[PDB]
């Protein structure tokens, strides 16, 4: 809530998000992003406003492995810099 | 009790004769295919329609009758005028016209000043004011006039009260309640207009950083209300007058008290907008 | 013991920021979105006693110029 | 209705005690005499009262007699009561002259000579209650404390000046001289304190000295002299700055030396007042 | 002679020892060049020299009244440089057109006083003397409104008479104006219709090169006036030149009673 708004996820309920360099986001955006996917919903508690707002998209995004084009023989988890938890959703 | 009687206003009547004459008379300069007749009691005529309850005349029109010794009177002066222009200008209407609520605003005055040119010399006067608008806020009713009574309990008196205070009406009642009492607030009987503050600053190209530009408080009295735009230039009218507000700790003071403690700041009036700039 | 009227759509269809002091009194439409709500919290409204002076309607909203037996509460929010 | 409890102490013959310690002197001409007199010629403010001496004194005054009263005791005991009474005493053996005074010289002590000038010949004029004893001064009384090499006289139990901790520190202490020793903390920056401030009337003049007591004071208007009260009516009276005497005010706090805290709590400071010189 | 309270600055008497000061070079070891300069431009603002007095003979002593009490000895020497206008004006006969030129105000601008050591070196014993100063502005405040002369109004009839502040005060008569009418009810001040004079206010670090190392450095807010406002902006570190005032502050609340310790701000005549 700026001097309301929706972040891209609320914007785009129903349709498609579309988001891309997870790998430069910083996690003031992650923690959001991982919200959304988790629960369907984002809620805001600021300033007196409160509610859960609801964000249904579909994410689609682009990612930056790690380094080179191919880091390692390595699994994936380990080839790019998100952590697992995230990737598993 | 008689109240015998009243005084004396002198000037100020000489300048509602000759304001008065002036919204009558031309004010006309082109001839011909005109911009003729009158153009102030058609500018009258014309607000018939919509019944606004405003008027605009120009600075420049005002200042070319006496040459500008009209004006002057009108310049330092006058908010001592804001009573005598009014009643005066509804002296005109009762002749030509057919609920009255009368803002008068001046434009187009022949120099606009910065805040920092502001002066204490420059109060009680019309000056141009031209800056960015910061924080403006929700419109909210003002007292204007008021009924507040009885106090005590059935004088129902209707007057003044149209000075910032806003205590206290049922003072030198009724005849005769002798409050005191209560105050009491009746709001049904008093009408409201306008208004929204904005606090507006220097722009940001004339003042040189290091600066910090000082911001100064204008309130938008008048149904020019509403004209106003965050982040942009805008020209008002200026009225400077002051209004009493608390100070932090060290002043420095310590400013004089008023004895049978008093605190105040330049707040600048504007009773006219325009999104010039 | 009382019903209050609900009265539907009264254009006007003022919307937010165009209000003035024309609007004192007199009934508005207004439309927008809601922000966080205050809890629900009985108002005083009617006042009664056993007596013990009679019922005092206060108020909208005054309250000026307390006892209580059976007041008739009314949910405020 | 608040009874009352006689004490061995009494202040009466103490002062005449004090008034035989000051001018009357041998084993330091005396040295009370010089250190009062370079003072009365206004190159020096301090006052440095050593305690050490007045323990010498009692030995001449006992033994060696003839026995009296003690002090040193009887001061450190108190110590808040001496300053106001230990030290008005040097008022009544000052050198009157001194040398070579004049008037300026110096500033505010020509107003001072001006009000005493007036007040002198507008009284001997008018028989044809005085000034405050506090006001007139231009010099600070210091006590000292006694370590001693020669405080092995011996009075044993006699000496505070003990170097004690901020932690031995007691409610018991209160009103009673105490050498504490720490870490200065936060040595807040000088400003002047007040001490009379005699305000200025204005039709029939005068003047009067308010009390500077404890912290703060409620300062007053009306009118205390009797011309100006009462016909006709009550004379307006404003404080003057220039005929005030200001003595510099330092606070500054000072927390343990963190040795002198046990295996437990916390350091705690101590706040603590400064004056003149 | 006419002694004057206890600032012993006597009337008819210093105006003459600076009136035979002008016309001097001279000395030195401008002075009338300069002033002949200033009538035309009508700037006013006269912002002398200092120092002048010292050593020169006579005005020795003025030098050291003014120093010991500058509060008097810069009305009276506006006055007198003000009638040294005037006498300046009768010398070439009719001058500007004619008299008004004269009754504009103008007023001295001393500066460079001895050198003073900091605002911390400063003894409580001087309240009324001239005190240099130096150190960065770390804000200007806004503007704030002084009261000159007052304005007061009543119930009856309305009458319009009014009476000026002089002293740091404000004394409406009880009952009443013009006439009479009376009644005893209290008089309405008009709050706008008053005039105003201008009181800036700046913050001054004391001289960030010179400190305690490492304690912070003391604020000195000096509150200057008129033209000088606003005349400045932040950060300057150069010099300040004005009488030392303590006054009484408010303390808690309400209560209308006196902290006891009178805070401290300069008055700042002049700035250079
Ligand atoms: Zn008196």
């Amino acid at each position: 809530v700026r001097k309301l708004e929706g972040g891209a996820l609320v914007l785009a309920d129903k349709g498609v998000c579309l988001i891309d360099e997870f790998d430069k986001m910083n996690d003031q955006d992650r923690t959001s992003i991982h919200e959304a996917m988790e629960q369907q919903s984002i809620s805001i508690s600021k300033a007196g406003i409160v509610t859960t707002l609801q964000a249904r998209c579909s994410i689609i995004a682009a990612a930056n492995p790690n380094g080179g084009r191919y880091n390692s023989t390595l699994p994936l988890a380990q080839n790019v810099s998100l952590t697992e938890p995230i990737l598993s959703r | 009790l008689n109240h015998v009687k009243k005084v004396d206003d002198v000037t100020g009547e000489k300048v509602r004769e000759a304001f008065e004459q002036f919204l009558e008379d031309f004010s006309v300069q082109s001839t011909d295919t005109g911009e003729v007749e009158k153009v102030y009691r058609a500018q009258i005529e014309f607000m018939k329609i919509y019944d606004l309850n405003t008027i605009y005349i120009d600075y420049q029109h005002l200042s070319m009758r006496e040459n500008g010794a009209l004006a002057m009177a009108i310049s330092e002066q006058y908010y001592r005028f804001l009573p005598f222009l009014q009643k005066g200008l509804r002296r005109v209407v009762r002749k030509y016209a057919p609920e009255r609520v009368f803002q008068i605003s001046f434009f187009n005055l022949p120099t606009v000043h910065r805040i920092r040119d502001i002066r204490s010399e420059k109060i009680g006067s019309l000056l141009s004011i031209s800056g960015t608008v910061t924080r403006t806020s929700e419109v909210r009713p003002e007292l204007y006039k008021a009924s507040f009574t009885c106090d005590m309990c059935r004088a129902i008196v209707d007057n003044v009260e149209q000075s910032f205070k806003y205590t206290e009406p049922t003072f030198c009642p009724n005849p005769s309640c002798e409050n005191r009492a209560f105050w009491t607030l009746n709001v049904t009987r008093s009408r409201f207009l306008d208004w929204q503050k904005v606090r507006i600053q220097e722009n940001a190209n004339e003042i040189p950083t290091g600066s910090m530009p000082r911001t100064l408080d204008v309130i938008l009295r008048g149904d020019s209300v509403e004209r106003a735009k965050p982040g942009d230039r805008c020209k008002f009218t200026g009225v400077e007058i002051v209004v009493p507000d608390v100070t932090q700790l060290g002043l420095p003071g310590v400013k004089p008290s008023s004895t049978l403690d008093l605190t105040y700041k330049i707040s600048f009036l504007a009773c006219h907008v325009i999104s010039i700039g | 013991s009382e019903i209050h009227v609900r009265i539907s759509d009264f254009p006007t269809i003022y919307s937010l920021r165009e209000l003035r002091e024309s609007n004192l009194s007199s009934l508005v439409r207004v439309t927008g979105v809601v922000t966080r709500r205050t809890g629900v919290f009985p108002q005083l409204k009617y006042v009664k006693f056993n007596c013990l002076l009679g019922p005092f309607f206060q108020d909208s909203n005054e309250e000026i110029r307390v006892n209580g037996e059976k007041t008739v509460y009314r949910n405020y929010q | 209705a608040l009874p009352s409890i006689q004490l061995p102490v009494d202040y009466n013959n103490l002062f005449n005690e004090i008034t035989d310690f000051l001018v009357t002197f041998k084993q330091d001409g005396p040295k009370y005499m010089a250190m009062l007199q370079k003072v009365a010629n206004r190159e020096l403010n301090s006052v440095i009262i050593d305690l050490d001496d007045i323990l010498q004194y009692q030995n001449e005054k006992f033994l060696q007699g003839t026995q009296a009263d003690d002090l040193v005791s009887a001061i450190q005991q108190n110590a808040n009561h001496f300053t106001e009474l230990f030290c008005r005493a040097i008022d009544n053996n000052m050198p009157l002259p001194t040398k070579e005074i004049d008037y300026k010289d110096d500033v505010l002590d020509v107003i001072l000579n001006q009000r005493r000038l007036r007040n002198e010949r507008m009284l001997s004029d008018r028989t044809n209650e005085l000034f405050p004893p506090n006001l007139t001064r231009r010099y600070f009384l210091y006590f000292k404390p006694l370590s001693q090499n020669c405080a092995r006289r011996y009075r044993k139990k006699a000496i505070s000046s003990k170097p004690l901790s901020v932690r031995q520190i007691k409610g018991d202490f209160l009103g009673q001289l105490i050498t504490v020793r720490g870490i200065i903390t936060r040595v807040s920056d000088v400003k002047p304190a007040v001490e009379v401030i005699a305000y200025t009337c204005d039709q029939c003049g005068y003047e009067v000295f308010q009390e500077v007591n404890s912290r703060t004071f409620t300062p007053l208007s009306e009118c205390t002299s009797e011309e100006c009260s009462q016909n006709q009516t009550k004379g307006q009276l404003f404080m003057s700055t220039r005929a005030s005497k200001f003595s510099a005010f330092q606070e500054c706090k000072i927390q343990e030396l963190s040795q002198q805290v046990p295996v437990g709590h916390i350091p705690r400071s101590l706040n603590i007042h400064v004056n003149g010189t | 002679l006419r002694i004057i309270w206890g600032t012993n600055v006597s009337i008819q008497e210093c105006t003459t020892n600076f009136r035979n000061f002008l016309m001097s070079f001279k000395y030195k070891f401008y002075y009338i060049k300069q002033l002949n300069e200033m009538r035309e431009l009508g700037t006013s603002n006269l912002n002398l020299d200092a120092r002048n007095l010292l050593a020169y003979k006579q005005t020795e002593d003025l030098y050291h009244q003014l120093l010991n009490y500058p509060q008097e000895v810069i009305s009276i020497m506006d006055q007198t440089i003000k009638d040294c206008m005037v006498s300046l004006i009768v010398d070439n006969n009719l001058d500007y057109d004619l008299d008004e030129i004269e009754t504009k105000f103008y007023k001295v601008r001393p500066y460079n006083v001895g050198s003073c050591k900091g605002m911390r070196e400063l003894n409580p014993n001087d309240i009324d003397k001239l005190i240099n100063l130096k150190g960065l502005v770390l804000r200007s405040t806004p503007v704030i409104p002084d009261m000159k002369v007052a304005f007061f109004k009543c119930n009856v009839c309305d009458h319009t008479m009014a009476v000026e502040i002089d002293r740091g005060v404000i004394q409406e008569p009880a009952r009443c104006e013009r006439i009479d009418c009376n009644e005893p009810n209290s008089m309405s001040l008009i709050h706008n219709r008053c005039s105003f004079a201008d009181k800036q206010v700046i913050k001054l670090q004391e001289t960030p090169d010179f400190v305690p190392d490492g304690q912070t450095p003391h604020s000195i807010s000096l509150c200057v006036y008129d033209e000088l406002v606003d005349s400045c902006r932040a950060g300057d570190r150069i010099e300040v030149t004005g009488t030392f005032r303590s006054i009484p502050i408010r303390a808690n609340s309400r209560q209308r009673v006196l902290k006891s310790l009178y805070k401290t701000y300069v008055d700042v005549v002049h700035v250079k």
